[PDB]
């Protein structure tokens, strides 16, 4: 409960994700954080440093669900 | 404000699994300034060396790379006498997903396998490619002069 | 008991190469590919049209599966 | 092959959480062949009726839809004498992700609320639109003959 699985944390914010989205490279970030990076004119994946083969941010629903089950089952709220 | 949160939480991560040959942490309670210690790698001509390093975080960290410099004098073809480190991660190939930990690790990979192809001190790169034994020796002497102790 | 998130809506087995469609739903790569190849352009689980027919790997779920398998002494998918 | 595990796993899950008014299982040991039994919805002129349904699995299942046929006779606008069912799930709105359970639930939904505008038996469709009370009555009597006994 007190150790958040690394997979639920945003590579950019280092924070537990509320709205996980996935970019064409297959990595997942919080929506706001990856947006700020793209809006600054970088069209590359922060984690793989490979250039992003598109910009659509599709939601990672299965991940959002798993984060909710982990949150409910340990007592954490998801601000 | 987001930058401060991301720094404090990156600090906690380093404390749990600290980087390999390196120790780092804040200067007092000013949280945007860190000093860090690197042990000279074994294979390198900096072995047995203790090198100090300042880390200064931008206001828009992590979206802007941190400022990182040697405060200990070194004989390296990609480090200069004012401490400036020429490494791509700190300038062009920075990413919002890199951490101080990953930077320190790169500085270690640097001391061990330097890049002659892009110098910041061409003299030392010239020596590294012309007379490597002149370099290793000059390095070990600078190490013992300024870094051992 | 396999967590239901780790199973493919089409194959119903534990996923080996989880990929995501534009709807945001995750599937085993070979199955979802087969259906798109068949010529259909809809997400099978929600039955809505897909904006684009592109398969992006879901590496986070891949990791969470590989870990659960190592945790529960199961063969990696 | 792929179809074989999928059916096997679909049967296990179906017998864990069975559908609301329904029972299904393999015909003996050919688990590519299933029998389902559906109870007449209560809102329906089919209440108190037991309807048997046949289930055969195509070769490329779950990518081709399954073959679903009544064995019990029903007066219905969308089920003919050969037991064929006019259901969109079964022809065009099939998905690789739907299940026998879903199809059974949709069949119960049809039995409650027939879809006369896509008739398979036009006389029955016509009766439903123009003389509903005769439709309801004739269905009670067919249910009594072939389902309740």
């Amino acid at each position: 409960a007190m150790i958040i699985p690394d997979e639920f944390r945003c590579p950019i914010s280092l924070e537990l994700m509320q709205d996980p989205v996935i970019v064409s490279s297959g990595q997942t970030y919080e929506r706001s954080c990856i947006q700020k990076w793209l809006d600054s004119g970088h069209k590359t994946c922060p984690k793989t440093q490979q250039p992003l083969s598109h910009t659509s941010l599709t939601p990672n629903f299965v991940l959002k669900s798993l984060i909710s089950q982990w949150c409910e089952a340990n007592g954490i709220e998801l601000p | 404000a987001m930058a401060s949160k991301r720094i404090l939480k990156e600090l906690k991560d380093l404390q749990k699994d600290p980087p390999t040959s390196c120790s780092a942490g804040p200067v007092g309670e000013d949280m945007f300034h860190w000093q860090a210690t690197i042990m000279g790698p074994a294979d390198s001509p900096y072995a047995g060396g203790v090198f100090l390093v300042s880390i200064h975080f931008p206001p828009d960290y992590p979206f802007k790379p941190p400022k990182v410099a040697f405060k200990t004098k070194v004989f390296h073809p990609n480090i200069n006498s004012n401490g400036s480190i020429c490494l791509d991660i700190l300038k062009e190939q920075w990413s919002p997903a890199l951490t101080v930990s990953k930077v320190l690790l790169s500085i270690c990979s640097l001391l061990t396998d330097p890049n002659p192809d892009d110098p910041l001190v061409p003299e030392i790169a010239h020596m590294y490619k012309t007379d490597r034994a002149k370099y290793e020796s000059t390095a070990r002497g600078w190490t013992q002069k300024y870094a051992m102790g």
